[PDB]
């Protein structure tokens, strides 16, 4: 039940709320109170969303849907059919994102660790926030918000981006995108030095530090270095929510046109036409 | 009868806490199940009646 | 006109009357 | 009547559908999982209800071992066989009996090295260049690496501890050769003829002096000391990094207890 | 059960009424029992 | 040696206090939901048509 | 040596209050179900056309 | 800590009472349920 | 079975509740057998 | 009864604040449930009857 | 009989806990998958008839 | 004859749990899977017959 | 030492129940065919037009 | 078989019945033969 | 004959849990690909005949 | 060994392994022509067919 | 086969049937041959 | 021959798994390949003959 | 040896693999002449081919 | 080979059928004798 070398760090402290009351694992797991909250919200949630799609049309598991109120109920609690459903399980969701990372924040603390987990996780956690909560406040009612299911919230992402005409020409976007591919390319590329490092061959000795160095250089002309790597994926990967949601939030409180005319700022300059 | 040495072995403290967690999620499913109905709701007027 | 006769008020009163009585006739 | 028709209700695509589930599933369990399983496996249950296989035999869970062969010399085996039991008498009591209940030290948890001031047995060796000298070294032993210029240079600032009290000197910077990277600053302590190693990260550096949140002042005296004047093995790198990791759960008493 | 004009009038009698008594009270009766 | 440091004194007069507070908190409820349901009738008759 | 830190004697008082208050929180969910059944039968009887 | 024959013997005991008890008052409550619903149906007229 | 008026009448007979009931029956005894 | 001994186990401060978080989140829960129906709701018009 | 020494293998707290997790899985999927029928659904006014 | 054995090599804890996963496993791919036909579904009122 | 753990009477007690368990559930599952296809014959003759 | 009226009436002697049987049957017998 | 050597180097355990993984999605394939077709299919009413 | 069986324990292995395997198989093709009886799935060559 | 009305009646004298059976029997017997 | 010193290089395990993935991918590629064709597809009712 | 044997244990896995592989390609060929017998897959050449 | 009412007749005798059975045929032999 433990690693060979879990035992010495299994030590009481750390806990933002709870001290000693909730200081204990289950398995490997932590608990804690927010290992407790976590559970709470977690399990609810699911029944939630597991009677609510019993009640809906179809039980297929990619059909299930589980929509937000119509538009005219505003920011107002709906029938629980109607919409109500999906504000309990939105609620459950942000408790169980906000009662992990608090968890992740006390098992760092455990660990003498930086608390750059749960930080990092922040992040998805504030583009949940700005699209289920932010800018639904902003465009004035819950309805704007994504549905739950597998492939609805597809059609809702979809037809979000098409009521801007083309989402792609959104600059907020072509930045997210930029990251979401540099990063996807960064892991393979580090995942593949570090493993080609310790990987050599057939008997062949394990290489150094200054042959990753040298590899880089040889192949680009540059190394980052093997801190640096990872302080540039968290980068990368964190830009991807951190300027996604400028043109999210933009888009209606901020632009109502289609997002290729935003781009008339550069081609209607008058010097040039 | 040995039953009682079930709490040799299982730890009161984690018990309670688990059986806090679940009876209380399903107390609060079946209530919303409940309420969400037109036949078992008891706070909104009645409807699906004629 | 809700009243002590009112019978389907006996419901919350069982909810909430009966552990009230037991918990005060077990733990203390 | 249409291209990728297997029957009435069967098309080439459905099948690949599961197909990729079994290559992702395949790869997952059968796979990386068992290379997860490399270190700290077998577990172990001091506290445990039932017999587990032996922890010197292949229990099925466990992949069967690969040969790393270093780079400067010998090899080692992962699992490692070697790594597999740890020996220290750790000053840690139970808090409670069963293997979830958190332990508690038993005095001076940062001295002792338990908790975040764990330290795990590395080989007592100087990591080395692939050249064969030392990596990590102190600039008084490497003329040939210095300060970038224009970046501000810490020896002669004072070292604070976390409660604000003035702890010491800085005497010298630790570079990594191989890395042309600085890892530690050494300190002189105040009230000792000793230095003490600390890692840069847990110094936060100004033109006027160094603070650091991690450990009091007067704990600076009790840093791990290394073996050597001008060179570090791992396992006292280790050692050094944990006492202050450490400090920053135990340094004082509150820190180890919660908001509410 | 069912009155005159088709109305409910709930009582014990009920054979609808032992599912739920029956999945209640029948554990609750040999839990009683049995970890005495 | 007890893990919250209470000293089976302490843990008896917490119990009476708490025991008896919760009793209190109950016995009040109950007296506030009386007075709602004088207010409002939250469980109504059975309607003409249900079953 | 126990593994919940219990002694014999603490092990029996802890089971002795656990099934007691498992049973009376059963017994009470029975009598709140019955009284709640004489509120809204909720099991209704087979309807006309059903198979 | 580990559990001894005559604690594995006990639990063992328990265990099977307990299992078999659920078990039984399993097939109380679905008899019970079946006198509510009778749940499957014969076969219809046109059923092949 | 059926009543008089097709009405279901479910009862202790009806041989489709064997299948329920020889699911959930026949290991319950065979559990108490073969391991106590 | 032995039931006090559950505090020797369980730190009465910890359990108390515990306690009050969730009795809040629930009261708010209920507050706002019935305030969401037309029948109990006690602080709007009267809505959802003739 | 040798059957209770598999407690001295499968650690009984394990299969307990194993067991109840599962049962409640099992339990709520049977619930719900009745709900979401007309013909089994015993909260909602029946459905499904003429 | 010495089929006993392979609880020597193959784990009797490992495989009751992988039997108990598999053997849920087929047992739900197999009852949702009736029930998603109209033929052999026992739940709803009987579809697919004139 | 085995790899499993297990001596060799447990190896030969452990494979008695074992094959003992699994017979008996697939007995019961035979069985249980029987009464379903009592209830579903859910192998259909060949139908008409069938080749 | 089919009845008179063409209904299907379940039976023992139903001969796809015994490719679940057979499928079921068969191997249950050497598994308890073979390994015992 | 020498086949038994194959054991001293091929590990039985691993060759047992590929052979079950192997088999079974096979009999998955199989099983849910003959549901898939109207002729081979012998869950749902009969389709594809006049 | 390299997989740590001995000599007797890949003989016992290998023997019940290919026992096994033989079995599993004639009961397959037992089960093969139980289910061609019921349904002949290789259709002889139709009319047009070349 | 083909009954004189047209009709399927499996049998094992069909010569199709002994496509799989080949396919299943012929690897069987040396499987059990080679490696015994 | 020194056709045998091949396995003194070659890993027979890695060549036999390679070899059964390779054979098992091709086996599928050509009976899922046969069943997309009218002609000689063995599964569904024949199509595609005039 | 380079890869693991020992050197003679090389010359038996080399004179079972060639025998397997021997025996799995014969039947091969024997299956494809019944498949043949089934579906003679290769048509003469049609009228207007060319 | 065709019959007189078109339908096709398999045999051992079809010329295409040795298409199949040389790129088996020949590999298989060749093996077996040089490879062994
Ligand atoms: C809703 C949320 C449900 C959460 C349920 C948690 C239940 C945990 C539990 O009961 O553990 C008891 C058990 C008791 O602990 P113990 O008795 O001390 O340990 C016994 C063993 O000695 C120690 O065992 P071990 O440490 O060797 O355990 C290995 C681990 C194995 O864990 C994994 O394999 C993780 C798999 C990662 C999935 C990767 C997904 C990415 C690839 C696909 C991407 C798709 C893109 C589209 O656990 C398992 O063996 C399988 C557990 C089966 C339950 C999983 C549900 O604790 C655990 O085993 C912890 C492991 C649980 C990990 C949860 C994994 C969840 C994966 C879900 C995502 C998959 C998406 C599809
Ligand atoms: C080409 C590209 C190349 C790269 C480009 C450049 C790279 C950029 C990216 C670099 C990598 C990312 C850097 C992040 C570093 C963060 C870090 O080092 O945290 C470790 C550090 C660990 O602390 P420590 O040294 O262990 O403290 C001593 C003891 O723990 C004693 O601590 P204590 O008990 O005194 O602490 C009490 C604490 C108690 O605070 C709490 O318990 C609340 C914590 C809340 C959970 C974390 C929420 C984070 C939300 C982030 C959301 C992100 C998206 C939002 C939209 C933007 O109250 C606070 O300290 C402040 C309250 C809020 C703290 C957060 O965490 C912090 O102290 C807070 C740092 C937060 C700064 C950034 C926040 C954003
Ligand atoms: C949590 C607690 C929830 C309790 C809910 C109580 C409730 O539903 O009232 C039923 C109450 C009983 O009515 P009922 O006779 O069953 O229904 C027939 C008509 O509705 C009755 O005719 P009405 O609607 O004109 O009601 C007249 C109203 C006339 O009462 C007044 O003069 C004003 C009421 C108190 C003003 C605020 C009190 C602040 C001090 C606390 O109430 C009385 O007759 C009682 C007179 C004695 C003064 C009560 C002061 C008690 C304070 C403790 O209905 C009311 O309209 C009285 C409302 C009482 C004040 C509301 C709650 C005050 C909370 C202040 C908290 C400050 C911190
Ligand atoms: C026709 C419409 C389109 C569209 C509509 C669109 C919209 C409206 C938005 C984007 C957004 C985004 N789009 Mg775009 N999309 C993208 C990629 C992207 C992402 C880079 C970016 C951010 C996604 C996001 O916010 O997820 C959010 C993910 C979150 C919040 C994850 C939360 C996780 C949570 C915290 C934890 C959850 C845990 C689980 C519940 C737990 C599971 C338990 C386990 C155990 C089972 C590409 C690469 C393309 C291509 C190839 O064309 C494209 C085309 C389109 N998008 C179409 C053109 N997309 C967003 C953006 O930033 O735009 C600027 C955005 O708002
Ligand atoms: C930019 C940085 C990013 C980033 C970063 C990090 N990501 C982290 C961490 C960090 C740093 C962690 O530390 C944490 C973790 O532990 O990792 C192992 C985590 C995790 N990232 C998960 C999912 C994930 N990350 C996504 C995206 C990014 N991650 C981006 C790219 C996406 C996308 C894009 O879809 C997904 C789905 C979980 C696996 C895990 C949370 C577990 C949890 O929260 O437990 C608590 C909650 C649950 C286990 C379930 C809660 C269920 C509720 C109650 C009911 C369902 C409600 C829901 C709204 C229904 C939706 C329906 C759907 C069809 C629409
Ligand atoms: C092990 O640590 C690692 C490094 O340091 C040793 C890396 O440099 C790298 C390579 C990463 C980089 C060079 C930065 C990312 C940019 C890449 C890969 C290509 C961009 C083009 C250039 C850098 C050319 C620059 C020339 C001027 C990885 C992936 C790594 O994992
Ligand atoms: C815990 C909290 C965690 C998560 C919950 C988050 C909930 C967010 C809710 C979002 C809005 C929901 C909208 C809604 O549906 O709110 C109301 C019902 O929900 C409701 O209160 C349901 C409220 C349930 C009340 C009963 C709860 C009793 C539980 C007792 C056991 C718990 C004790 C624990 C103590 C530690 C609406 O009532 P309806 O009868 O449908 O009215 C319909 C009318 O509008 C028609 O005209
Ligand atoms: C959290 C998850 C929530 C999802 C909903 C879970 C609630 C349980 C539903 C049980 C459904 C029973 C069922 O029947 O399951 C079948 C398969 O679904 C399925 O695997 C449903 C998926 C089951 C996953 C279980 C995993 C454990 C679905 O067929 P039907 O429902 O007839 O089709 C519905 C239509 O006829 C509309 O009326
Ligand atoms: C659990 C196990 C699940 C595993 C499932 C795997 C099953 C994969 C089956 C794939 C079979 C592909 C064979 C295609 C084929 O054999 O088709 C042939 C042509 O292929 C052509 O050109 C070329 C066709 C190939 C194009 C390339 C396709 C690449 C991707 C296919 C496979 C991806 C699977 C990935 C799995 C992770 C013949 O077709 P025609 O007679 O001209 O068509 C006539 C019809 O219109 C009328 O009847
Ligand atoms: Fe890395």
């Amino acid at each position: 039940a433990l690693l060979s070398f879990e035992r010495k760090y299994r030590v009481r402290g750390g806990t933002l709320i709870g001290g000693d009351l909730f200081d204990f694992w289950v398995g490997p797991f932590y608990v804690g109170f927010f290992g407790v909250s976590a559970i709470f919200f977690i399990f609810l949630g699911v029944s939630l969303i597991g009677y609510a799609a019993s009640q809906g049309p179809s039980l297929d598991p990619f059909a299930i849907s589980i929509n937000p109120p119509d538009l005219k109920y505003g920011f107002a609690g709906a029938p629980l059919l109607e919409g109500g459903f999906w504000q309990a399980i939105t609620v459950c969701a942000i408790g169980a994102f906000i009662s992990w990372q608090l968890r992740e924040v006390e098992i760092s603390r455990k660990l003498g660790m930086g608390w750059h987990v749960p930080i990092a996780f922040g992040v998805p956690i504030f583009m949940f926030l700005v699209l289920q909560v932010f800018r639904p406040i902003l465009m004035g009612g819950w309805g704007f918000a994504f549905p739950y299911g597998i492939l609805s919230h597809l059609d809702w992402v979809n037809n979000f981006g098409f009521q801007y005409l083309n989402w792609h020409y959104n600059p907020g976007h072509m930045s997210s995108v930029s990251f979401l591919f540099a990063n996807a390319m960064a892991l393979g590329l580090h995942g593949g030095l570090i493993l080609s490092v310790a990987n050599p061959g057939d008997g062949d000795k394990v290489k150094t530090a200054e042959h990753e160095n040298a590899y880089f250089r040889d192949v680009v002309g540059y190394s980052i270095g093997a801190l640096a790597i990872h302080r540039l994926g968290l980068f990368l990967a964190s830009n991807i929510f951190l300027t996604g949601a400028f043109g999210t939030i933009a888009s209606g409180p901020f632009w109502t046109r289609g997002w290729p005319e935003w781009w008339g700022w550069w081609l209607d300059i008058p010097f040039w036409s | 009868s040995a039953s009682w040495k079930l709490w040799l072995i299982l730890d009161p403290r984690r018990v309670l806490t688990a059986l806090f967690i679940y009876l209380t999620v399903i107390a609060l499913l079946i209530h919303f199940g409940l309420l969400s109905t037109n036949r078992l709701n008891w706070w909104e007027f009645q409807r699906g009646l004629p | 006109q809700p009243s002590i006769t009112d019978w389907n008020l006996w419901v919350p009163l069982g909810i909430l009357g009966i552990p009230t009585i037991w918990i005060a006739l077990l733990y203390r | 009547m249409y291209y990728g028709a297997l029957a009435n209700h069967l098309d080439i695509a459905q099948l690949a559908w599961y197909g990729h589930w079994l290559v992702i599933w395949t790869v997952v369990l059968f796979y990386l999982r068992r290379e997860d399983r490399r270190e700290g496996y077998p577990l172990v249950e001091p506290l445990g209800l039932v017999k587990l296989p032996s922890p010197d035999v292949q229990s099925g869970e466990l992949p069967y071992p690969k040969t790393f062969t270093l780079y400067h010399g010998g090899t080692v085996q992962a699992p490692n066989p070697n790594r597999r039991y740890e020996t220290r008498e750790l000053k840690l009591a139970q808090t409670d009996g069963f293997e979830g209940a958190p332990l508690a030290p038993t005095g001076n948890p940062m001295v002792d090295g338990v908790g975040p001031a764990s330290w795990a047995e590395r080989s007592e060796v100087v990591d080395s260049t692939f050249e064969g000298k030392a990596k990590i070294v102190p600039l008084r032993a490497a003329p040939e690496f210095y300060i970038a210029e224009g970046d501000l240079d810490p020896r002669g600032l004072p070292v604070f501890g976390a409660d604000g009290i003035e702890a010491g000197t800085v005497t010298d910077l630790w570079v990594d050769r191989s890395e042309y990277y600085f890892r530690y600053l050494e300190i002189s302590v105040a009230g000792s003829a000793r230095t003490a190693l600390m890692p840069l990260g847990f110094a936060s550096i100004t033109k006027d002096g160094v603070k650091v949140q991690a450990i009091l002042a007067s704990q600076f005296a009790n840093v791990p000391r290394l073996q050597s004047r001008d060179q570090i093995t791992l396992r006292e790198e280790d050692k050094v990094s944990a006492y202050y990791a450490g400090g920053l759960l135990y340094a004082t008493p509150e820190r180890a207890e919660p908001l509410l | 059960y069912f009155a005159a004009d088709g109305s409910v009038v709930p009582s014990i009698t009920d054979a609808n009424l032992w599912v739920p008594l029956g999945i209640l009270g029948i554990p609750t009766i040999w839990i009683a029992l049995l970890y005495r | 040696p007890s893990l919250t440091g209470l000293t089976e004194e302490e843990a008896k007069e917490f119990h009476s206090v708490f025991v008896s507070s919760m009793v209190l908190y109950l016995a009040t409820a109950v007296i506030v939901h009386y007075l709602v349901w004088t207010a409002r009738p939250w469980i109504a008759p059975i309607p003409k048509g249900w079953v």
